[PDB]
């Protein structure tokens, strides 16, 4: 009983879909149990290694809000009086004992208040970031497709030996379509491991893919990704935000 | 759940590769000319899985995910199994390369 | 310029704790979630800096508008002096003009 | 196709340790440290340059500035109250129809143009609608019932040659904001308001039959249509004999905004139902 | 409250009658639009007077 | 003093006509080509050439002008897949008789964009249309 999956969305005429093996986690040797076709415009796009740099940096410097605030000479406690008369004393002229020159003075140029680094890349660049990351993972044999993502037991040692036998690298990223639909065996097995992490399909992004040396996609999630990522190729600019009702985008 | 021993990613093409491939094609294709069996297409998803799985469990060497879109004809997979794959690193290749009597290497990790 | 004479205890940082492994998971909630929540609705921090960016002057002005009535007496005065100085420096000082 | 993917198999895995920005995208910042950028930091030597107290912008050192010795004249006098009309060319109108952006089977008005991404209207910037221009009158072969806010003699003649209908209607900025963005309005939970009358300045434009005004007397349209046909030498089609006459004769009440809707109706989009008032005063106010 | 009705309506739990102006508000709306926005007859006759005067 | 209201469901078909589409519709089939606006659909089979030029999301040839410094005029061909150097050579001998010299070009393989010095957008669009891209 082979498990097959043919692409639903219209593949462009001038190209052909790329194919990858379908695996199962119910056994160590239960690999290559089918064949699935992957859309070329998502899993076989151009290898943009500089559009990944923008997205990877963006996910790092888009929520950073610093909390460093040093006190300038205005906010220091005292020093409201001239220390000594300017002429005749014989020393250098000063105007406060809290100026940046003095020992206890403030900072002339320091970090001022909580600073926010918030910049949003255009959406089509972020979408292009996901497409290239998936293509890079597939092109280097770091992408494995798992059918329905079930495990024989909840013992976390089972996953460790399974990855060792198949040479899945040091870290594996497991995905699922929805949070409430994740089976109990997989959740309990991956809850006690550090290098193995389970994330819903909505929690997939560039930084997570590059953090873990192996990406595992479930067949229902593969159809979910292709539907969401190929919609931006032939869409209109948003007259109003898409959360509001649209004619053919609920 | 017995853990199987770890496989080895080392493949050497045998002398009977021509016979094994043609025998496998006949039992899973039975479609085209017996002589020009190297021009048979692999477009069908089910047919490709039926043909590649048999080779994987017979030669103990599976075509990876990246190269599946290239293996579309019988000649393509025949050429794939004519290319040896070595799992040893460059150093292990160097450590047995008939080194000169004065070169001494001590791998310590 | 005297440097320490004893080696400090090396910091054994684990790259796979809960924070780093799950870092930046839901950054694409809007793209892959029918556009129901913008990624700016995940920022944790000051009330006036959630999904906003600016220079030092626009930041101090924004802070006074939102949480100005909730600040302390001394902090409210120091903010006013910072606004006045930045206003005078940015407009009445500099090289390119 | 992407032959670079073949090269990626030989290369090591892509991770966060090996990522490089596109060369030239980030010019390095220069800090005032060292012999080169030092001891002056690129300011100068004394004066108002090095101390950063040079005068305001446009100040020529006591001499009367250039922007103060030019006599005042009204170039922008009352510009915030002048009406603006986004131009629409028949070349673009033909382009939209050929690509399916808009369809001539259904009547076309301002709302359908916006949904087709043909024109963008900003009510805030004193935009009162779309004016039809005659840039592509020679190659216009479509047959539409288009409604705009301003039309030209050649643009009207070009459409009537193929057997179309052109009508000019006035929209108040309060109504025009609703018309251009209907879905956001329906989410405000407010009844549809009456469309306001044109001001005294724009009454003659929409009352004369030469401009195909919506408020014009319909009896003078057939004689005005034939004048254009005589002037430009094209045979006037008999529009009443076409199978789309019902669609081409559709119009709007002067107090009505959308097709088939009425003032005072509340559109409950969540329940897909339309609410209507019942009180005599409410019905009279929304229909007067 | 009106925005909630346009969002949900059925689950908002607000009477649909609140969306229309009250009698006190309707009289206010009736007077304001009448005094400021003239009638079509008034506009047409006003322009005739000016056209006759200038001619 | 809440007034009364009447609910209907048969008047909601007008509202459905006021919803913009979030996707670009495919161009309708025409009995005669080229269309009056000059638009010409791509050929049904893929041309037997190494390089390929994808159409835009609006179904137009991706050839654009670009001006820099106010005096530098460039023509940009985007969305090119395959052997770009084949496209560059075909452009060079296409514009050679018109100029008498080989035009200066830039090849950007990391992006798939050919840049030609000068305003040749109208000539290139006709040339690519004849080749069916
Ligand atoms: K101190
Ligand atoms: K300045
Ligand atoms: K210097
Ligand atoms: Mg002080
Ligand atoms: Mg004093
Ligand atoms: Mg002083
Ligand atoms: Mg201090
Ligand atoms: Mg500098
Ligand atoms: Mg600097
Ligand atoms: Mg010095
Ligand atoms: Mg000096
Ligand atoms: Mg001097
Ligand atoms: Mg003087
Ligand atoms: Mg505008
Ligand atoms: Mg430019």
């Amino acid at each position: 009983p082979p498990v097959l999956r043919k692409c639903e969305l219209p593949v462009p005429a001038h190209r052909r879909p790329v194919q990858a093996w379908i695996e199962s986690l119910r056994g160590y040797e239960q690999e290559r149990v089918g064949l699935t076709e992957l859309h070329p415009d998502v899993f076989s796009t151009a290898p943009r290694l500089d559009i990944l740099h923008q997205v990877a940096i963006w996910q790092k410097n888009f929520k950073r809000i610093s909390y460093a605030k040093t006190k300038t000479r205005a906010e220091v406690r005292g020093g409201g009086r001239k220390p000594w008369v300017q002429k005749g004393s014989g020393r250098a002229r000063h105007g406060s004992i809290r100026s940046p020159i003095w020992r206890g003075g403030g900072v002339a140029h320091g970090p001022r208040g909580p600073t926010s680094y918030y910049y949003m890349l255009p959406m089509k660049v972020r979408v292009q970031g996901l497409k290239v990351a998936l293509t890079v993972k597939l092109a280097q044999d770091d992408l494995h497709i798992v059918d329905s993502l079930e495990l024989p037991t909840a013992d976390p040692q089972y996953l460790i030996e399974l990855a060792r036998y198949r040479r899945w690298g040091d870290s594996v990223l497991l995905v699922d379509l929805e949070h409430e639909d994740m089976p109990q065996n997989v959740v309990a097995a991956t809850s006690g491991l550090k290098t193995f992490n389970l994330v819903p399909a909505v929690g997939l992004n560039v930084h997570s893919m590059l953090k873990h040396q192996t990406l595992v996609l479930t067949l229902p999630t593969v159809a979910f990704l292709e539907e969401k990522l190929l919609w931006h190729n032939s869409r209109y600019t948003p007259l109003y935000p898409f959360r509001l009702p649209y004619c053919d985008f609920p | 759940l017995v853990c199987p021993p770890i496989q080895s990613r080392t493949y050497i093409p045998p002398e009977d590769l021509q016979s094994r491939l043609e025998s496998h094609v006949k039992e899973v294709f039975g479609s085209s000319v017996p002589s020009n069996w190297q021009d048979i297409s692999l477009e069908d998803v089910h047919l490709k899985f039926s043909f590649l799985a048999r080779l994987a469990n017979d030669l103990r060497h599976a075509v990876p995910n990246s190269r599946l879109h290239q293996m579309c004809r019988v000649r393509d997979v025949l050429d794939f199994y004519n290319v040896p794959v070595q799992d040893r690193s460059k150093f292990d290749e160097l450590i047995a390369s008939n080194l000169p009597h004065n070169l001494k290497i001590t791998w310590g990790y | 310029f005297h440097v320490r004479v004893t080696l400090p205890p090396r910091k054994v940082v684990d790259r796979w704790n809960e924070k780093r492994a799950m870092f930046g998971v839901y950054d694409n909630i809007g793209i892959l979630g029918n556009f129901e929540k913008h990624p700016k609705e995940l920022i944790k921090g000051p009330i006036w800096l959630r999904g906003w960016k600016g220079n030092e002057l626009q930041r101090c002005i924004r802070k006074k508008r939102m949480v100005g009535n909730r600040m302390f007496i001394d902090d409210l005065h120091n903010l006013n002096k910072r606004i006045s100085y930045l206003y005078k420096h940015f407009n009445r000082h500099g090289k390119y003009r | 196709g992407p032959r670079a993917l073949d090269l990626l198999r030989a290369l090591p895995r892509v991770s966060l340790a090996n990522l490089k920005p596109n060369p030239g995208s980030r010019k390095p910042e220069r800090r005032p440290r060292g012999r080169r950028r030092g001891r002056k930091c690129g300011r100068g030597h004394k004066g108002e340059r090095q101390r950063g107290t040079r005068p305001r912008l446009g100040f020529e050192g006591g001499q009367t500035p250039f922007y103060l010795r030019i006599p005042k004249y009204g170039f922008n006098e009352g510009h915030s109250f002048r009406h603006q009309y986004q131009p629409l060319s028949l070349n673009r109108l033909q382009y939209l129809i050929d690509l399916g952006r808009v369809d001539p089977t259904q009547p076309i008005d301002l709302t359908q143009l916006v949904n087709g991404r043909g024109v963008t209207i900003q009510p805030s910037k004193r935009d009162y609608g779309v004016q039809l221009v005659e840039e592509g009158a020679d190659t216009f072969k479509a047959k539409v019932n288009i409604e705009v806010q301003m039309a030209s003699e050649l643009a009207i003649a070009a459409i009537e040659k193929n057997g179309g209908v052109v009508t000019t209607a006035f929209y108040d900025p309060r109504s025009l904001e609703i018309l251009c963005k209907p879905v956001p309005f329906f989410l405000r939970g407010q009844p549809i308001p009456k469309r306001m009358l044109p001001p005294e300045a724009l009454v003659p434009y929409y009352t004369d039959a030469k401009n195909r005004g919506y408020l014009a007397d319909p009896a003078r349209f057939p004689e005005a249509r034939l004048e254009l046909a005589r002037k430009y030498g094209y045979v006037l089609p008999d529009i009443t004999k076409d199978e789309l006459f019902k669609m081409l004769s559709t119009r709007k009440d002067p107090r009505q905004i959308f097709f088939g809707l009425a003032p005072g109706w509340v559109v409950n989009m969540a329940d897909k139902k339309i609410l209507k008032p019942t009180d005599e005063n409410l019905l009279k106010y929304y229909s007067s | 409250a009106a925005k909630q009705f346009a969002r949900h309506g059925a689950a908002s739990g607000v009477a649909a009658g609140s969306l229309w102006p009250s009698q006190e508000q309707l009289r206010e709306l009736e007077a304001e639009e009448r005094e400021w926005y003239p009638s079509l007859a008034a506009m047409q006759e006003s322009l005739r007077v000016q056209q006759l005067a200038e001619e | 003093e809440y007034p009364s209201f009447v609910e209907s469901v048969d008047e909601y078909h007008f509202v459905e006509r006021l919803l913009p589409p979030a996707s670009i519709p495919r161009p309708p089939k025409h009995e005669h080509y080229p269309t009056p606006s000059g638009w010409q659909p791509p050929r049904d089979p893929a041309p037997s050439l190494p390089y390929f030029v994808r159409r835009s999301r609006m179904h137009n040839i991706p050839v654009y002008r670009d001006i820099t410094h106010g005096n530098r005029q460039m023509t940009v061909i985007r969305k090119v897949e395959g052997d770009i150097w084949a496209l560059q050579k075909d452009v060079e001998d296409f514009l050679s008789p018109l100029l008498g010299k080989t035009p200066v070009t830039q090849v950007n393989e990391v992006t798939g964009t050919l840049r030609v010095k000068g305003y040749f957008d109208q000539q290139l669009k006709a040339w690519l249309l004849e080749k069916g891209f």
